[PDB]
């Protein structure tokens, strides 16, 4: 992965076209998204107020 | 260069007609055989026309003779890695309520795992057991449904190419040149066609050689490092774990990825365990520096002297030490072939200027040949003994031969035509003798050894006594009577010295 919608991620020779590519993704409240594959998730009740 | 072994077995078998207005040719098949020659010469192969008076020749190039094998399968086995994750959902609903999977379902995938991607792969997804309670992440005394998937990966994208054989048996290289002029090159199998080329069906023959240390090798080669090495190897898909036969795949763009359409796993390549929510995959695939002895490019196993000869189609070689094989004789078919005779030669003749080389050796004697004609190639020779063609060219320009002769002082009168027109030629000059040469340290055989010329071994009294005397009864009676004096005069210097050693003790 070179670029995704005019965004420089890393630094490569050849670039291209978007080209349609199935990952996940998660936001952490930064500019930029953070792109994952291998990932062990948790969910937790907590019996929160907010629930 | 030179050549010999002249077969001329389906002479005057054509069934042309005028030729197109002048002259052309139709067909020329049959069935003929070539013998057994020494690596580094040519096998000239000239047909003759009941109407035109010469025609051209076949040349066959031998370079070398390695002992390779033959091509059961060919499979590329990727490098491959331990990934794997899980989840902790909780039942809050009648899915969990006593076992995740009721009988079979293993599809374990509700729309949100990473699985559906084109760099994972595929793999075998599971489930697990869970606890419950406030530190296990739920509000009921009940076991939680925990689902894993584990997948194989490789990130750097190491390939390697794998060819189990069996066999090997004895082949060699051809270097054929057709008479129109197209000049390729092939590499023949012992009794494997070599993708016949416009009728040419010359195949390679061998001696039924017995090895030693050939019982399961394969020629596994890398490709980004260009590495070689020696190792037995797995079979066919039907395969047991234990060894090489990892994880394989359909052809060299199904190797950078592990996705399924192509790939093909038994069963027990990956391990998991998991304590407590983790699901944690450990490494069980064994790694190159696992396997047995893993011979490599240097091996010196028994006479066998295994190297990597550049070549296409091939990188596995090996030559041991002189064997002097029986016989390596070809067999050429002909299918379908042409070629254009003129029939318009003209006069011509040549002569000999020059006259070198060994007696009857592996080089044999270089004869240089000149002639002088208004065709190309139009020229024949013919003499006792051994019979040699060749090609010439447009005008007066020299030709460098080899033939094989059998007296020291070749002093003959050949005849020699260029097409139609014969003339006569003479030889006259000094040859010596070669013998076969030594074993020396530091050199080693590269490809193979054909024979070596070791019948007579034996002195010929004619040769021999010929320089020293050249007037052969002056010389004699000179030198046998400066021997008598130099026997006198030692005799005397003996007893003079016995006479010494005597007396005066
Ligand atoms: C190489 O394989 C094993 C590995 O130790 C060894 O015992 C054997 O003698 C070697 N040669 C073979 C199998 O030809
Ligand atoms: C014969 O061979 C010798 C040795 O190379 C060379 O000097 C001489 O020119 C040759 N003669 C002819 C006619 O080719
Ligand atoms: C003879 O050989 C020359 C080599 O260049 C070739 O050009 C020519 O076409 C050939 N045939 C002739 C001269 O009839």
């Amino acid at each position: 992965i070179c670029k995704i919608d005019g965004v420089v991620f890393n630094q490569c020779e050849g670039e291209s076209l978007p080209q349609p590519f199935d990952v996940a993704w998660m936001d952490v409240g930064h500019s930029h998204k953070i792109i994952m594959r291998e990932h062990k998730t948790k969910w937790v009740q907590e019996s929160s107020s907010k629930d | 260069e030179s050549c010999d072994e002249m077969v001329h077995a389906d002479s005057k078998l054509v069934s042309c007609r005028q030729g197109s207005g002048n002259m052309k040719e139709c067909v020329t098949t049959g069935r003929a055989l070539l013998p057994a020659v020494n690596p580094g010469q040519e096998a000239c192969l000239h047909f003759t026309a009941p109407g035109s008076p010469d025609s051209k020749c076949l040349k066959i190039k031998v370079k070398r003779i390695n002992l390779k094998c033959k091509k059961s399968s060919s499979y590329f086995v990727p490098d491959a890695r331990s990934r794997c994750t899980s989840v902790r959902r909780c039942r809050w609903a009648g899915d969990c309520q006593s076992g995740c999977p009721p009988h079979s379902t293993s599809n374990s995938f509700s729309d949100d795992w990473a699985g559906k991607m084109d760099r994972a792969g595929l793999g075998f997804s599971g489930c697990s057991d869970g606890c419950g309670g406030a530190a296990c992440g739920c509000f009921n005394a009940a076991p939680s449904c925990i689902f894993w998937r584990k997948w194989v990966e490789n990130p750097h994208g190491i390939i390697w190419k794998v060819s189990p054989c069996a066999a090997w048996v004895p082949s060699a290289v051809i270097e054929l040149t057709m008479p129109s002029g197209e000049v390729r090159t092939f590499h023949p199998m012992s009794g494997i066609p070599t993708q016949v080329f416009k009728g040419v069906s010359v195949t390679y023959l061998g001696s039924d050689m017995e090895v030693s240390g050939l019982t399961d090798l394969c020629e596994i080669e890398e490709l980004k490092s260009k590495k070689l090495a020696l190792a037995p190897c797995n079979q066919a898909g039907m395969g047991v774990v234990g060894k090489v036969g990892e994880i394989q795949c359909s052809s060299e763009e199904s190797a950078r990825t592990i996705k399924k359409d192509g790939c093909i796993w038994n069963a027990d390549l990956v391990g998991i365990e998991l304590r407590v929510d983790d699901a944690v995959c450990y490494s069980k695939i064994t790694s190159v520096e696992a396997v047995a002895n893993y011979s490599a490019i240097p091996t010196t196993i028994g006479g066998l002297r295994f190297e990597r000869s550049h070549d296409s189609l091939g990188k596995i070689s090996g030559s041991p030490l002189d064997i002097t094989a029986i016989r390596g004789s070809f067999s050429v078919n002909y299918r379908g072939l042409r070629l254009s005779l003129s029939e318009i030669t003209a006069t011509c003749t040549g002569e000999v200027t020059n006259v070198s080389g060994c007696y009857s050796c592996m080089t044999g004697a270089k004869v240089s040949i000149k002639l002088h004609s208004s065709k190309n190639s139009t020229a024949h020779v013919r003499c006792k003994g051994d019979e040699t063609a060749f090609s010439v060219l447009e005008g007066v320009h020299s030709y460098t031969v080899s033939l094989s002769f059998d007296h020291a002082v070749v002093d003959e009168q050949c005849q020699l035509n260029c097409g139609g027109h014969e003339s006569q030629v003479t030889l006259k000059g000094n040859l010596i003798f070669l013998d076969v040469p030594k074993f020396v340290d530091g050199s080693y055989m590269q490809t193979y050894h054909s024979s070596v010329p070791t019948g007579a071994n034996i002195p010929s009294p004619t040769d021999w006594l010929n320089a020293l005397f050249g007037r052969w009864i002056l010389g004699v009676i000179g030198v046998l009577l400066g021997g008598l004096a130099l026997f006198f005069l030692i005799m005397s210097l003996f007893k003079l010295g016995t006479k010494q050693v005597f007396r005066s003790r």
